[PDB]
């Protein structure tokens, strides 16, 4: 594939097609978005208010 | 009055003489001594954080 194509958000899919399958055929992706990532800027709040999520 | 003359259980009563009762009435005002003084334990609890959190 292009090297400016990958750059960009478009995700691939090799469907592969094999006998011993419960559909008979497995689909996987991925994109830049399922790549190596750098920054994790995890929040991780802490409050009293418990019971209602966000 | 004082408040402490009136602590002492003076037993004020307002005499009042009227035409159709001959006889004064008496109405005694008092502090009685019987009733114990404890004093209270006053304590002031802030609000419950579910209503702050409520905002
Ligand atoms: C993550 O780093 C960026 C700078 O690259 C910064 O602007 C951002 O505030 C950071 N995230 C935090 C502190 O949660
Ligand atoms: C994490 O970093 C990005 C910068 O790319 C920033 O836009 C985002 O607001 C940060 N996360 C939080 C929770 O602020």
């Amino acid at each position: 594939v292009s090297e400016e194509e990958w750059n960009t958000g478009e995700t691939y899919t090799c469907v592969v097609a094999h006998e011993a399958l419960p559909n008979r055929v497995t689909e996987r992706t991925v994109d830049k978005s399922t790549g190596k990532p750098t920054l994790y800027n995890v929040s991780l709040v802490m409050s009293d208010t418990a019971g209602t999520c966000y | 009055i004082c408040e402490d003359d009136w602590n002492s259980g003076e037993r004020f009563t307002c005499t009042v003489t009227h035409t159709d009762l001959p006889s004064p009435l008496k109405q005694t005002i008092s502090r009685p001594k019987g009733v114990a003084l404890h004093r209270p334990d006053v304590y002031l609890l802030p609000p419950a954080r579910e209503q702050l959190n409520l905002r």
